[PDB]
């Protein structure tokens, strides 16, 4: 169904609908946080070792 | 805002007048919409000043 | 009167841009 069934509204600019849809995505720090929790996790492991 | 401009001109070192970030086009914008390409004549007869 | 009755009748049964779709809007 959704590969028979799809359409875009009547006007469509890529550009401008991706930079309005991405900018509230590409505040927050979720990813350097899992960056410290890995780190965290390899001087863990050694420290066990 | 246009005298506070002429008035500018005095202080170069001390203070920069500039567009406001409002007044450019949104989120990008394109040569596909009246309304955008409006915003960018507006802008560009008052960038010089 | 019954000019602006019509008038607000009709305005209320009748009245409820170019740039592109967002997802905001």
């Amino acid at each position: 169904v959704a590969l028979l069934s799809g359409k875009y509204p009547p006007d469509l600019v890529t550009n401008v609908w991706y930079a309005d849809a991405i900018y509230p995505m590409y505040a927050d720090t979720e990813v350097f946080s899992n960056l410290q929790r890995d780190v965290i996790t390899c001087e863990a492991v050694q420290t066990l070792v | 805002s246009f005298r506070v401009a002429l008035a500018g001109w005095l202080y170069n070192g001390v203070v920069t007048t500039v567009i406001d970030d409002s007044s450019y086009p949104k989120d990008g914008g394109s040569v596909t919409s009246l309304e955008n390409l409006w915003d960018f004549f507006i802008l560009a007869l008052a960038l010089p000043l | 009167p019954m000019s602006t009755r019509i008038a607000e009748a009709t305005s209320a049964i009748v009245s409820k841009v170019g740039l592109p779709p967002t997802a905001s809007s």
